[PDB]
């Protein structure tokens, strides 16, 4: 009866999506870059003042000696998270393929574009991050986990665009 | 054994069946690929099985592919099994799925990306029978899935070079050409040909400067034809029964050409085309504002929308007709129009409008690239069109419907740099001021039509600020009705637009000298309780631009004898508010820096006393709450230690800093110092505690000074991060430079917590840091310092050589010259102690004095030079204190020199002669 959303996460190595998705699942956070292999399958769960949305997120390996099959992994998948860290410039260089890969397995899907760790240092990518969503139809999101600056837009978002209540909000 | 069985179990969620389904595969393949291959092509072939099935054999044969194929690829792993036979079949396969209309767009995308995979090495020398196929497909049948399918394989595997010199280049264009011409070709087909137009010219684009006449020839000749083409299909007309594929046909249309006008030579482009296709931009933005009135049409008609005005803005050099450019604004006038929509959300939602208007929105619709039309245009036709839309907002007043477009069209004709001037623009500008007044007296107006009057009078008296006479008085008028509205009204979009309208106004005028000092004081009480009201529901960025009001307004405080307090006080209170709600917002942190730096350039050692009561209170509460949780990270506890450290940055020149901020700030920061753990709670600590005790009276601090020491000495203990530990340097000079005379009994402590963090530390950066800080220690007491050194002792071994060989690794490793100049001092320092118990010691990086490898490491420097830490700055180069150092031991105060000089080479003793 409880409705529930596969959520891939995707986006090169150091981006976070690993801490990200730990954050959520538990409140801890990790300081220690180690690597991910294959995929994670972490059940997150949204209270919301209509009921609960519970997403199941694929923490998809970004580096590509590690990403075995990947792309048998956003087979039935309904949404889609596109990380990326803004202290590294070739990572969103690279965003283009992941929404390319994304929405070659799984077209039309609501797909957000994550900026993560915007803490470090200052931002080295500044705004040129619109530029790719602006076409494409995509939600930008400023979001770390280091500090909670965003951390809940990308589920609330994609929340309301699956469950069709723009009024959904998280508790 | 059974495929079928490995491509379910690789699909499950949990981590068991998936690890071993992937590793079954893997080890099935890599003993015979030849039998996987063909049983993945057969289960994606078969369209009785289910499509995540079909998907996933696809997806896989893929990555297979990648690794088995053959080798030239950086991944291929040996010993493969993929005979001919098996190529041949799966290549059938997959030029058979990828073509079939009657497969999902699923499997068709699948079949696209293994055929592109394996083109990436088989294209085109082993494989014409790929291109035998698409070009037959597509020049006799039009089958669109072959364009998509070449499409797809110009993006990622095609490259110049098989592009110009292979057939490729020439084929694709005659093919996309004759597709182009028939007009028996479906609509559908006409977009797909012109998307392969768009690849083919992004091709010709990627390399520009060419030197070959081989090329230059063939793409002028296929421009010539593109453009006659895109011609003749804009010439081409429809029966609108399928519009909204009229309207992605024109949209590919003006991207294409949009294209070729930005990012090709202007000499294959000519003007009269320009001039030719500027008239039929504009007709067809006619055409799309009339089918307007007929959602994803809506959508559709907007994307078409963006790239005509992308067009028109780049053809804007062209000047334009009275008539056409009146068919501009009358068409732009119904696309800028909200959606209802956008209206819904920007009436419930002010944080939306904020968002958008200060241009952080993650949006891009036809109002930005009107924006960008308008702002490109150029200075006649700019002077020009202002007359219009002006003559239109005048003759549009009652027109509530459309008057809110015509605004933003006139607030971004207001945006363009160029100055607007002409023959009778006098009159026209009294006419829409006239009527911005009427708009703001009127009532019942519809919120966003106010806002947008709002937000258009400050681009207004700007841009025409060397033509009104009564530019002060009328900036007056407009900026109180601006307040009076907004302080009038429970609408919180209006009191956004009307500080956004404030600040727009600082960033043009003058206030506090237009206005005077009351009428300053007042607008400022006016905007600080319009920021408060409106500050109890901000979010999604709209902190941010309260803040950068707040920074304005505070940018007007008047002179300290005439400043009101209260004021003053209120202005604080926000700028702490705002900022500790949503603490983590990078931009909300950086403008309250900045607000406090404004907020503290006009202080005194007598009214600073005032300030330490209004500000310190609120941060010391703040550190006192987190000392629950140890000091662990938290975005407010940073900000707080970040506005302490500006607080204590920002001390009156006038002397030294008052006891009470001291009083105040020492317990806290002791205790923080004491106990996090967070690499940034500690450097920020630091960072104001070492400030601190550097600008503390000597008389306050001297009761303190066990406190302090303790607290170093767990600073630079081991259970904190050596990256921590990095700003031991500053703490360590304040102390010095405040306790000049009481650190003469606690100086041995201080050295033993320098060279036993020394020696543990691995960081290198910390290691540097350590080793400025024992510099600093030598250079103001070299006996002291080499006493402690030499005769502690760390794990039964003496510390001097075990420093003495990581000072030398490291200094060698050393970069930067700042760094260099401290170890040259400090070196220069203890050669000239001439004490025979250091320059004994055996040291190698063949085994030489201690001395002699420090001149000849000197020697080595002088060699390299002649071609931040900041804690012994003299401001005085590397080369004099080499010259004066070498002079001073020519002076012969011990007589190893010179035979270590005879020692050394030839070379060296030459430069040094030559140098000196
Ligand atoms: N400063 C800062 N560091 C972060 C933030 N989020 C993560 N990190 C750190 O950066 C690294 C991110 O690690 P992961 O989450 O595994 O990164 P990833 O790209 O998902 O890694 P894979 O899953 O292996 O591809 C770790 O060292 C984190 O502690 C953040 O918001 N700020
Ligand atoms: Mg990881």
């Amino acid at each position: 009866e409880v409705p529930t959303f596969k959520l891939v996460l995707v986006g090169d190595g150091g981006t976070g999506k690993t801490t990200f998705v730990k954050r959520h699942l538990t409140g801890e956070f990790e300081k220690k870059y180690i690597a991910t292999i294959g995929v994670e399958v972490h059940p997150l769960s949204f209270y919301t003042n209509f009921g609960e949305i519970k997403f199941d997120v694929w923490d998809t390996a970004g580096l590509e000696k590690f990403g075995g099959l990947r792309d048998g992994y956003y087979i039935n998948a309904q949404c889609a998270i596109i990380m990326f860290d803004v202290t590294s410039r070739i990572t969103y260089k690279n965003v283009p393929n992941w929404h390319r890969d994304l929405v070659r397995v799984c077209e039309n899907i609501p797909i957000v574009l994550c900026g993560n760790k915007v803490d470090v240092k200052e931002r080295k990518v500044k705004a040129k991050t619109i530029t790719f969503h602006r076409k494409k139809n995509l939600q930008y999101y400023d979001i770390s986990a280091k500090s909670n600056y965003n951390f809940e837009k990308p589920f609330l978002w994609l929340a309301r665009k699956l469950a069709g209540n723009p009024q959904l909000e998280f508790v | 054994m059974d495929i079928n069985e490995l491509i379910i179990g690789a699909q499950s969620a949990d981590k068991h069946t998936r690890e071993v389904a992937e590793t079954q595969l893997l080890q099935w393949c890599d003993s015979d690929a030849s039998q996987v291959f063909k049983a993945l092509a057969n289960v994606a072939l078969q369209h009785e099985a289910s499509l995540e099935s079909r998907q996933f054999a696809l997806l896989s044969l893929r990555k297979l592919i990648t690794m088995y194929w053959s080798p030239g690829f950086e991944s291929y792993r040996s010993t493969s099994n993929v005979e001919i036979d098996v190529k041949d079949f799966i290549r059938e396969v997959l030029l058979k799925l990828c073509l079939n209309d009657n497969e999902n767009t699923k499997i068709k995308n699948g079949a696209s990306y293994c055929i592109v995979q394996i083109s990436a090495v088989d294209f085109p020398d082993q494989w014409p029978q790929l291109l035998t196929v698409i070009y037959d497909a597509i020049s006799h049948q039009h089958s669109l899935n072959a364009m998509s399918l070449l499409n797809e394989i110009y993006d990622d595997v095609v490259s110049e070079e098989m592009f110009f010199e292979g057939g490729i280049g020439l084929a694709t264009m005659e093919i996309v050409f004759k597709v182009l011409n028939t007009e028996t070709s479906t609509l559908i087909a006409k977009i797909a040909a012109l998307k392969l137009l768009k690849a083919c010219l992004l091709q010709m684009s990627s390399h520009n400067e060419y030197d070959e006449a081989s090329r230059k020839s063939f793409v002028s000749q296929c421009l010539a034809t593109s453009l006659q083409i895109l011609g003749q299909l804009l010439t081409l007309n429809f029966g609108n029964v399928d519009v909204i594929s009229q309207l992605k046909f024109k949209s590919i249309i003006y991207e294409n050409l949009v294209f070729i006008k930005n990012d090709f030579s202007r000499k294959h482009f000519s003007s009269e085309l320009q001039k030719q296709f500027k008239i039929m931009a504009i007709q067809d933005l006619e055409n799309v504002t009339h089918i307007n009135a007929n959602e994803p049409l809506l959508e559709t008609v907007h994307d078409c929308s963006i790239y005509i005005v992308e067009f028109l803005t780049s053809v804007c050099t062209l000047q334009f007709s009275v008539e056409e450019m009146n068919k501009i604004i009358t068409s732009l006038t119904i696309l800028c129009q909200l959606s209802s929509e956008t209206r819904e959300i920007w009436t419930s939602d002010f944080n939306t409008f904020v968002s958008k208007e200060t241009g952080l929105a993650a949006s891009y619709n036809v109002r930005d690239q009107a924006n960008e039309f308008f702002t490109s245009l150029p200075n006649p036709q700019l002077s020009l069109i202002f007359k219009v839309v002006s003559n239109d907002i005048e003759h549009s007043t009652c027109n509530y419907s459309t008057l809110e477009s015509l605004l933003y069209l006139l607030q971004c004709i207001l945006l363009n740099d160029d100055e607007i001037t002409g023959e009778n623009i006098d009159q026209s500008l009294q006419i829409l001021i006239k009527t911005l007044e009427n708009i703001l007296v009127s009532q019942e107006i519809p919120e966003l039509i106010l806002a947008r009057a709002i937000l258009t009078i400050p681009r207004v008296l700007d841009k025409f600020i060397d033509a009104l006479p009564d530019i002060k008085p009328l900036t007056s008028a407009f900026l109180a009705k601006s307040l009076n509205l907004a302080l009038k009204s429970d609408k919180e979009l209006i009191k956004s637009a009307t500080l956004i309208a404030f600040t727009y106004y600082c960033y043009f005028a003058e206030l506090d000298s237009v206005l005077g000092p009351e009428v300053c004081s007042e607008t400022q009480e006016k905007v600080i309780r319009i920021i408060n009201q409106v500050s109890s529901d901000a979010e999604e960025d709209t902190n941010g631009a309260l803040m950068e009001v707040l920074s304005q307004v505070i940018s007007y405080n008047p002179k300290e004898p005439h400043s009101r307090k209260e004021i003053l006080q209120a202005e604080f209170h926000l700028v702490f508010t705002i900022s500790s709600e949503d603490p983590a917002n990078v931009q909300v942190v950086v403008q309250s820096q900045e607000c406090l730096e404004k907020l503290l350039d006009n202080i005194n050692m007598d009214n600073y006393k005032n300030y330490i009561e209004l500000c310190l209170p609120s941060f010391i509460n703040v550190l006192d709450s987190n000392n629950a949780n140890n000091y662990r990270y938290s975005p407010l506890l940073s900000l707080v230690l970040e506005f302490i450290t500006v607080f204590l940055k920002k001390k009156p020149n006038d002397g030294f800093l008052p006891d009470e901020i001291n009083q105040y700030l020492f317990e806290p920061l002791a205790k923080v110092l004491a106990f996090s753990t967070e690499d940034e709670t500690l450097q920020l600590a630091t960072e104001a505690f070492s400030y601190l005790i550097f600008n503390t009276d000597t008389r306050a601090m001297e009761p303190r000074l066990m406190d302090i020491m303790k607290v170093l000495e767990r600073l630079l203990s081991l259970e904190v991060s050596d990256s921590a530990a990095m700003n031991v340097g500053p703490l360590v000079v304040a102390i010095f430079t405040r306790f000049s005379k009481e650190i003469q009994p606690l100086i041995g402590r201080i050295l033993e917590a320098v060279v036993v963090r020394l020696i543990k530390t691995q960081n290198i950066s910390t290691e540097q840091n350590l080793l400025s800080v024992l510099c600093f220690l030598t250079c103001n007491d070299p006996k002291q310092t080499v006493d402690f050194l030499s005769s502690f002792q760390i794990d039964n071994t003496d510390a001097l050589t075990l420093v003495m060989r990581k000072w030398i690794e490291a200094f060698e490793v050393i970069r930067g010259e700042k760094r260099i100049k401290e170890n040259i001092v400090a070196l220069s320092n203890l050669f000239f102690l001439n004490d025979k118990r250091l320059q004994k010691v055996v040291v190698n990086g063949v085994q030489v004095p201690l001395y002699t490898k420090i001149i000849k490491l000197f020697v080595s420097e002088l060699s390299f030079q002649s071609k931040i830490t900041g804690l012994m700055d003299v401001k005085e180069s590397v080369v004099q204190l080499l010259v004066r150092f070498f002079k001073e031991v020519a002076s012969k105060d011990v007589s190893g020199f010179h035979c270590i000089y005879e020692t050394l080479s030839d070379s060296e003793r030459k430069v040094l002669s030559e140098a000196l």
